[PDB]
């Protein structure tokens, strides 16, 4: 269980630098706010599971179900922005700056 | 009153997939409220007895709970073996 | 801090019920209902102490009715328990379903041999009250005094003195 | 940890005294604040190379280094050419001098000016706080 | 919480699973329900700064029982010090140590 | 241990059958045969631009309802709560708004393929 | 959008913040979070144009992955404690990555470049809702674990605030990046007396509720976003005037409007812990941004700037609007100094 | 700073003990200033629309007036009874803790030497 | 066997470590799927078998919409792979070289505390009923049906709305 | 194992209380062969 959770938690902070360091593909870093969710969901589900909190195992399942409605709404927007400049690129969006 | 059999008749000929759909969603709502048996569901699963039955110290003011488990106290599963 | 108190090896022995649990569990209910006295005082024991090192005796009373049910069928119904057992093992879940045959035969002589009566359906679930002279724990937990509550403040409500009292507003 | 008591070594020693120890304290504190400078200047203007945005980071750096070994020194060299230590104006002219400093290597006039009253302005309320124990990140009492 | 709503309706949408001790389902206790009920009733109307002090004693022990960082250090050093003699030759495990007991029942 | 020998013999079998697969043949690699397929001519552009998705709202459609059958699996223990009531109100609910979500997407024409 | 999404999704961006506020359980308040996240983002973008878009992408990602932060705080303290709740022994790293996510969440500078922007790719009602009611729900969370936070990465944080929201609003011609940059300063007030007395931040959030929902009505009254554009008051809405000028300088803290009470209650209550550095400097920069507001109530009311010949088409029409509320916040934000010993406690 | 006293009440806007404080005065100072903030209003209103500010729209007036002095009376009302429960439990914790409160004997200025500063 | 848990964690830090990377979104679906089973494999471990599956149901289905997104919105000529580019091929050899010394690092501090080498295996489960009926996860997870009735309705909602929430977003 | 190790009081406990505290399989099977405490972790969750 210690050396569990130091891998789960590298594993959280190694996505947590790829949602902070953008590349082109803005579907790349959806891909890595999925990255986290995974992380978060399998932490939860071994400490639930190690404490034998069966109280806590409906937890888990809601961040799954709100991780979900984030990856639709992340890729509804991902087709707006590809609907108007042809990629996803993240360069692109910077017309607010004026 | 009249014209909906009429639109019934026509969705039933050209969508039975949904009028078949509606009628089993509404019939498993009313099922429960008018079976005769609802209620033995809680108590087929109450009387399911996954734990241990944790007996309790007999004080001398328990009159009606059981000494040794074929005393004729206590509650019964007759009701279940002849359901 | 302290020294978990552990009893020694020659506290913990006992005669063993060694036999698989098929044999335990074709003898289940009727043993239930034959050492239930003995058993249902390890279990208040148990649940009411929190701990197995205050209840190494009534637990060998466990043992001790266990091994007397087997000896009182291994002396008037061998045969018909062997066969019973025997079946049951057979199953990958050991259910009863499958041996009602044998089942009913070793019914029909600790019935005639020994006046055993098998429990219906749900009576070895029920809750019975057990009478003992040990004496109830008191702080099973071992719990310390728990802090003071912070005293109260007695008196009736009365106006802030001056009002809000706040800068230079009066009232 | 060991980081924090190296910047606490500053104070243990009446000032004017263990003259290059504070120096050396008050350059690596400078240089702190100048790689935290530059972290964010070259993340959010970024250069228009790599080599470029390094030296950047070097140019931001060395003067804030700069800036702090000449307040740590100046200080610490008027704290005891006048023999007086418990004094903000020592402070005023160590935080002048790192304020031409920064003047002197920014090409600049204008921000000698600015640097020298600004920050013997700061420096000198830094030694005013230590000495009458005003707190920047108190906790809460009330 | 910031709006009392809850406990001001006397529902409970929420509050009822907060913590190991409460109820699970089938009456199966969480692992150190004993220290946690124990803690929190230490705690319980004396206010979070008089607990912090006031029921460190409750705390230390679940925090133990939970995390067990003390348990796994000392079993660290049994072992490490039965590593140590080993390999010089001064101690062999007992027969029921190595895989040879004879097994209760 | 079973499950994790079945299966390794199952992927060593996919391997085994590969790796036959590629040194078995006698191999004649020239570039006109390794060039990619496409009814006899040249291609026109390479096979990796973008291709419109028309069925793009189906497929987040999708993902909801994907994660409301992660809430609907707990079914077969949850038909052995005492709560009787309970569960099954809850359960016929959950099923009415999937429905109910299901029919506003149909008929604002979000079921149908953009053109 | 028809009437059944805007009830669903109007209905959700006012469930989220009640189920945040209303929850004992951590999880729970992380839900509500999610709730206005989703629910916002259609209405950011309803216009659907390039700069919506983008303005909607910004905002999603800047605040999924503060979410992801805020739930990574919720599951290490119950793997610490077996609980759903900040206790006095959550771990201190567990409090601080809390605090910088939800600063992240509220706009917080140095967190902070996304909001101006935001704020400017999408229309002036839905700046209203960002900037007022979406705060509700971050500062509920902080406000429930004030004995926890760590005061030094709250005061770095509300310094750096009020610092650049003067600076920021200082350089901006477009008002809804003023407003923006107004918010930003403000909830370094809030923030920096959030450790010591939680009921100041929630004088100082109320108040400046009041003060820029009405100057959000104001702009939608012309539907105006430069500040040229709000130079044609004089020659469109003259009567709105005398109540856009009090309540520029109402949101500058100037005596004796009600604005000023929330600063000057702050700075009194800094002093009583001690804060005089932090307290000095935060008025001392304040006064960047009565520059700034006087620099617009210089181009709106107190002089004319030049006027077109279309505007004089406007004069012949009849305007609905504003509505009884834009009249009732304008005054309480303005003339409520004298209620000040009812309002702080 | 007083949430969590003891007997709060969730969510109580007036609980039953502030009935044992004097009401608000109808014509409080403070609520008099609610019933002008209130016709201000209604005055604000009418300019805002283009109409005659004090003679256009009375109904609208009376009730801007009526509803800000009714609602400063029940809030006029609350904060009278937070205030007096803050000295109510700021007192009975002086009593509570008394050596943390000492009474001091202040001498008399016969015995107090203030040093003397000369304006020359 | 004592290593197993060790191993399987290490792997799904490496599955993240090539995420975090980002090559072509078609390569990070990848690592998010044998993330995804290398993580259901450890709550099956740890005595999960509910939890396990369905998080490894989910990604699947979630891979599958991602895909098709790809091939329509995030792809380009030359899509990257972690070998395609010297420098993230740098980053990913390298990433492993930190945790091999991280943990040993780690390891040689505390010894216990955080990586506890030398104990790895003694310290999975805790606690288990021997004897016991209903521990499933499964059963815990079902509680949403009575217990806590409070979950299910929020986690309906939330799908409920994001149908009206979709539709809205990417209406034309 | 542990006679001459200084400051090591043989069966002390790590708990303030003095409740019966059940032992965890690392306690338990922990100074024991590796096959009986893989058993302990996987025996039931790999038997198929
Ligand atoms: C089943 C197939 C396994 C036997 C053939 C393996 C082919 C091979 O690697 O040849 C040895 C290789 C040659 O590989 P190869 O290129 O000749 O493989 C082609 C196989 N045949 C000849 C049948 C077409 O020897 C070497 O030079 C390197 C070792
Ligand atoms: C237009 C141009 C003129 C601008 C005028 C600017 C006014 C600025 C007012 C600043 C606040 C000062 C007044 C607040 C105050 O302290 O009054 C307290 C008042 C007390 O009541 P009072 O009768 O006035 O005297 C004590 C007996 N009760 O009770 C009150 O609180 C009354 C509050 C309403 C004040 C009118
Ligand atoms: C604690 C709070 C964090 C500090 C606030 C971070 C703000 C960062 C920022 O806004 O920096 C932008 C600025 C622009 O960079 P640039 O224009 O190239 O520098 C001058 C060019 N001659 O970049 C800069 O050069 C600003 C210098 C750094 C100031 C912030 C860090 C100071 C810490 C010491
Ligand atoms: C805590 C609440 C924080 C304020 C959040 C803002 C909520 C209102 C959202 C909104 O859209 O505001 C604009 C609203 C629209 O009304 P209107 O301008 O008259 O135009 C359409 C009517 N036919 O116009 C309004 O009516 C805004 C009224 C704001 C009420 C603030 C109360 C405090
Ligand atoms: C602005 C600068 C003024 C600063 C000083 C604040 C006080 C001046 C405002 C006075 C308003 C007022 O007091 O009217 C309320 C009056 C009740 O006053 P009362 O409680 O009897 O005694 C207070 C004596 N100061 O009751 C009344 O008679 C008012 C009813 C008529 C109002 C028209
Ligand atoms: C240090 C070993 C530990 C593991 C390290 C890896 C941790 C995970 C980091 C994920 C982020 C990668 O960080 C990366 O930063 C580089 C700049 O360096 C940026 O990348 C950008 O510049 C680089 C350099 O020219 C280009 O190769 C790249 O195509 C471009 O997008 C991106 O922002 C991000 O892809
Ligand atoms: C003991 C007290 C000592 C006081 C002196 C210490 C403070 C010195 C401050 C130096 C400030 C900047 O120093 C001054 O910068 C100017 C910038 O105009 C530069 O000057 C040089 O370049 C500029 C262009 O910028 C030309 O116009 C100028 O003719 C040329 O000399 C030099 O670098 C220096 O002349
Ligand atoms: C009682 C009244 C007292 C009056 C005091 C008068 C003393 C003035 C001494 C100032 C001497 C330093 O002189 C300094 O000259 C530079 C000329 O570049 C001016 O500064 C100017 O040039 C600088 C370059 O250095 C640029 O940043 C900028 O164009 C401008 O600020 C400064 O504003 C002034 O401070
Ligand atoms: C260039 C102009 C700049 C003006 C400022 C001049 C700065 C030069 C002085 C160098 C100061 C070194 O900074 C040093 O920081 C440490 C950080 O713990 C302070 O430390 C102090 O605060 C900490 C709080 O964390 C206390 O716990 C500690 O007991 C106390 O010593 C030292 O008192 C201060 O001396
Ligand atoms: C917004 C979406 C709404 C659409 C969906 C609406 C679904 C509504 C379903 C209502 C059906 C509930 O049906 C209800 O079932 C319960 C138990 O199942 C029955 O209840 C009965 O059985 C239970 C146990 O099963 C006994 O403990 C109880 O005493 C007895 O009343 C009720 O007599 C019946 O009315
Ligand atoms: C705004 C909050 C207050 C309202 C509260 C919510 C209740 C609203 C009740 C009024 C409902 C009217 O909402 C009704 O929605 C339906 C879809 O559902 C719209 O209808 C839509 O779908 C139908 C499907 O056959 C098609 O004709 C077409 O695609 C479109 O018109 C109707 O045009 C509108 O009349
Ligand atoms: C318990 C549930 C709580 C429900 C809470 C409801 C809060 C009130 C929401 C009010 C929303 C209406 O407010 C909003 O008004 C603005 C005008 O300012 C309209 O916005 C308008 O902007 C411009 C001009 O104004 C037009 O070009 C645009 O097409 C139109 O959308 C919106 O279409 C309407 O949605
Ligand atoms: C995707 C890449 C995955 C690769 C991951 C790495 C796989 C290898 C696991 C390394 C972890 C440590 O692996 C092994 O752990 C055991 C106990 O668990 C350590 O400890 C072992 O030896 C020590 C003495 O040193 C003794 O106490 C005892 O025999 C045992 O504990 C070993 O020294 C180490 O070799
Ligand atoms: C306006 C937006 C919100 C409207 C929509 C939400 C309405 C609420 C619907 C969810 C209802 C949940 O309802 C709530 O259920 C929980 C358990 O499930 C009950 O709570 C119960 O929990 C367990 C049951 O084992 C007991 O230990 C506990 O003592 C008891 O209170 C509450 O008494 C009931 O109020």
């Amino acid at each position: 269980m210690p050396s569990t959770f130091f891998n789960l938690t590298m594993a959280f902070s190694l996505s947590l630098l790829g949602t902070l360091m953008f590349r082109s593909h803005l579907m790349s870093t959806l891909l890595c706010l999925e990255g986290m969710v995974l992380s978060l969901f399998i932490m939860t589900s071994v400490t639930s599971l190690n404490s034998n909190s069966m109280s806590s195992m409906p937890i888990p399942i809601t961040i799954l179900v709100f991780a979900a409605c984030e990856a639709a709404v992340g890729l509804a927007l991902l087709v707006k922005v590809s609907n108007t400049y042809g990629t996803d690129y993240v360069q692109n969006l910077n017309l607010l700056q004026c | 009153a009249g014209r909906i059999s009429a639109f019934l008749k026509n969705a039933w000929a050209k969508e039975p997939v949904l009028v078949v759909s509606f009628s089993v969603w509404g019939l498993a709502i009313i099922m429960p409220m008018i079976s005769p048996y609802t209620k033995y569901a809680s108590m087929i699963n109450k009387a399911t007895p996954y734990n241990y039955p944790v007996p309790v110290r007999d004080d001398g003011n328990m009159p009606d709970v059981p000494s040794h488990p074929q005393d004729p106290l206590g509650p019964s599963l007759d009701w279940l073996k002849n359901l | 801090p302290g020294i978990v108190e552990l009893p020694t090896l020659e506290e913990l022995k006992v005669e063993e019920v060694k036999v698989s649990s098929a044999v335990l569990k074709a003898a289940a209910h009727h043993y239930g209902a034959q050492c239930d006295k003995t058993n249902k005082e390890f279990m208040l024991c148990r649940w009411e102490e929190k701990d197995p090192r205050r209840c190494l005796k009534e637990g060998k009373l466990v043992n001790g009715c266990a091994l007397n049910f087997f000896r009182q069928i291994k002396s008037h119904c061998a045969e018909p328990f062997t066969e019973y057992w025997t079946c049951l093992d057979y199953s990958n879940m050991q259910l009863f379903r499958h041996c009602r045959q044998q089942q009913a035969k070793f019914d029909q002589c600790v019935l005639d041999k020994l006046g055993w009566v098998r429990p219906d359906l749900g009576q070895l679930s029920k809750v019975t009250k057990v009478k003992t002279d040990r004496p109830l724990p008191e702080n099973p937990y071992h719990s310390r005094a728990r802090p003071e509550p912070n005293p109260v403040i007695e008196g009736d409500l009365k106006p802030a003195k001056h009002g809000t009292r706040f800068f230079f507003w009066t009232v | 940890a060991m980081v924090k008591r190296f910047f606490e070594s500053y104070h243990e020693v009446p000032d004017g005294t263990q003259c290059h120890r504070k120096t050396y304290i008050t350059t690596a504190l400078g240089g702190i604040c100048g790689i935290i400078g530059s972290a964010y200047s070259v993340s959010l203007n970024p250069a228009d190379s790599t080599l470029e945005a390094v030296a950047r980071v070097g140019r931001y750096t060395f003067t804030a280094a700069a800036i702090g070994a000449m307040f740590g020194l100046t200080t610490c060299v008027s704290a005891q050419v006048r023999e007086k230590p418990d004094d903000p104006l020592n402070y005023f002219i160590g935080g002048c001098a790192g304020g031409l400093t920064l003047g002197a290597r920014t090409h600049s006039y204008g921000t000698a000016a600015m640097g020298c009253v600004y920050m013997g302005t700061a420096a000198a309320l830094f030694k005013i706080g230590k000495l009458e124990g005003w707190e920047l990140f108190p906790t809460p009492k009330v | 919480p910031f709006l009392d709503i809850q406990k001001k309706l006397g529902i409970s949408l929420d509050r009822h699973f907060m913590f190991l001790s409460a109820e699970q389902p089938y009456k199966n206790a969480a692992r150190c329900h004993a220290f946690e009920k124990e803690w929190i009733e230490c705690a319980h109307g004396i206010g979070g700064t008089r607990a912090k002090k006031e029921c460190k004693i409750e705390f230390d022990d679940f925090e133990e029982c939970l995390l067990r960082y003390k348990t796994m250090r000392r079993m660290h050093d049994i072992k490490k010090q039965r590593e140590k003699l080993m390999k010089e030759g001064k101690y062999t495990p007992p027969p029921h140590h190595s895989g040879r007991e004879e097994p209760r029942p | 241990m079973n499950l994790y020998t079945v299966i390794f013999i199952n992927i060593l079998l996919s391997l085994t059958l590969i790796l036959v697969a590629f040194w078995l043949p006698q191999m004649n690699l020239y570039s006109e045969k390794a060039n990619p397929y496409e009814c006899g001519f040249d291609p026109t552009s390479s096979a990796r631009l973008p291709f419109s998705m028309k069925f793009f709202l189906v497929a987040i459609t999708f993902l909801l309802f994907d994660l409301e059958i992660a809430l609907l699996l707990p079914l077969p223990w949850a038909i052995q709560t005492i709560k009787t009531s309970t569960m099954m109100i809850m359960a016929f609910i959950l099923v009415t708004i999937l429905s109910l979500g299901l029919a506003y997407e149909w008929t604002q024409k979000g079921l149908e393929w953009t053109e | 959008m028809n009437p059944i999404t805007l009830a669903i999704i109007y209905f959700t961006i006012f469930l989220g913040p009640v189920i945040t506020m209303s929850s004992t359980n951590l999880m729970l308040m992380w839900v509500g979070l999610e709730f206005s996240l989703l629910a916002i983002i259609p209405m950011l973008i309803n216009k659907k144009n390039p700069r919506s878009t983008e303005a909607a992408t910004k905002y999603f990602v800047t605040q999924a992955t503060a979410s992801m932060i805020i739930l990574l705080a919720i599951v290490l303290n119950y793997k610490q404690l077996g609980t759903w709740m900040f206790q006095q022994q959550t771990n201190g790293l567990i409090l601080n990555m809390t605090l910088m996510a939800l600063s992240m969440k509220l706009g917080l500078a140095p967190f902070h470049f996304w909001l101006p922007e935001v704020t400017q790719g999408i229309p002036l009602h839905m700046g209203l809702i960002l900037l007022t009611w979406q705060k509700i729900a971050p500062l509920s969370i902080l406000i429930q674990i004030y004995p926890l936070l760590n005061s030094t990465i709250i005061l770095m944080l509300a310094i750096t605030s009020i610092f650049m929201g003067a600076w920021g609003g200082l350089n901006q011609t477009q008002m809804r990046k003023i407003m923006a940059y107004s918010s930003i300063a403000h909830m370094g007030w809030m923030l920096a007396i959030l450790p010591y007395n939680p009921s100041l931040t929630l004088l100082n959030l109320m108040i400046y509720i009041i003060l820029t929902a009405p100057m959000f009505m104001a702009l939608m009254l012309n539907n105006s976003m430069t500040i040229n554009s709000i130079s044609l008051l004089w020659n469109k809405t003259p009567a709105m005037l005398t109540m856009i000028s009090l309540m520029l300088l109402s949101l500058g803290g100037l005596p004796p409007l009600t604005g000023f009470l929330p600063k000057w209650i702050i700075i009194t209550e800094l002093m009583k812990n001690n804060c005089l550095i932090m307290a000095t400097l935060m008025a001392m920069m304040a006064l960047l941004n009565l520059f700034f507001y006087t620099r617009l109530i210089y181009s709106t009311s107190l002089t004319m700037f030049p006027t077109n010949n279309n505007s004089k088409m406007m004069t012949h029409q009849t305007k609905t609007k504003p509505n009884l509320m834009f009249s009732t916040l304008a005054i309480m934000s303005t003339m409520t100094l004298p209620l000040a010993p009812q309002l702080i406690t | 700073m007083m949430n969590g006293r003891p007997g709060h009440e969730p969510l109580k806007f007036l609980p039953d003990e502030a009935r044992s404080l004097p009401p608000p005065k109808l014509n409080d100072p403070r609520l008099v200033y609610m019933g002008l903030l209130g016709y201000c209003t209604g005055l604000m209103d009418n300019m805002l629309r283009m109409r005659p500010v004090m003679r256009a729209g009375l109904h609208r007036q009376l009730l801007f007036v009526t509803s800000f002095v009714f609602a400063g009376y029940f809030y006029l009302k609350r904060q009278n009874y937070l205030y007096a429960v803050k000295d109510h439990d700021m007192f009975g914790y002086i009593k509570l803790h008394p050596e943390d409160f000492p009474e001091k004997e202040k001498k008399t200025y016969a015995e107090i030497l203030e040093p003397f500063h000369p304006v020359r | 066997m004592n290593n197993y848990i060790f191993v399987l964690s290490s792997l799904f830090l490496v599955g993240c470590l090539g995420l975090a990377l980002k090559p072509s979104p078609i390569y990070g679906g990848l690592g998010l799927i044998v993330s995804g089973f290398v993580g259901c494999l450890m709550v099956l471990g740890f005595g999960g078998s509910f939890l396990g599956l369905m998080v490894f149901l989910i990604y699947l289905g979630g891979m599958l919409v991602v895909f098709g997104y790809t091939t329509a919105m995030a792809t380009e000529e030359y899509p990257e792979t972690w070998g395609s580019n010297w420098l993230i091929l740098g980053f990913l050899v390298l990433g492993v070289i930190m945790e091999v010394f991280l943990i040993c690092v780690l390891n040689y501090y505390d010894e216990v505390g955080v990586i506890n080498l030398d104990g790895l295996g003694d310290w999975l489960m805790y606690e288990v009923d021997d004897v016991g009926v209903m521990l499933e996860g499964g059963i815990g997870v079902a509680a949403m049906y009575s217990c806590a009735t409070w979950m299910m309705v929020v986690a309906g909602w939330s799908l409920f709305a994001g149908i009206f929430i979709i539709i809205e977003i990417t209406r034309d | 194992i542990m006679k001459d190790v200084p400051n090591w009081k043989v069966g002390e406990s790590v708990f303030h209380t003095t409740r019966w505290v059940p032992p965890l399989i690392g306690e338990m099977y922990g100074l024991r062969t590796k096959e009986e405490m893989s058993n302990a972790n996987f025996g039931f969750t790999w038997y198929t």
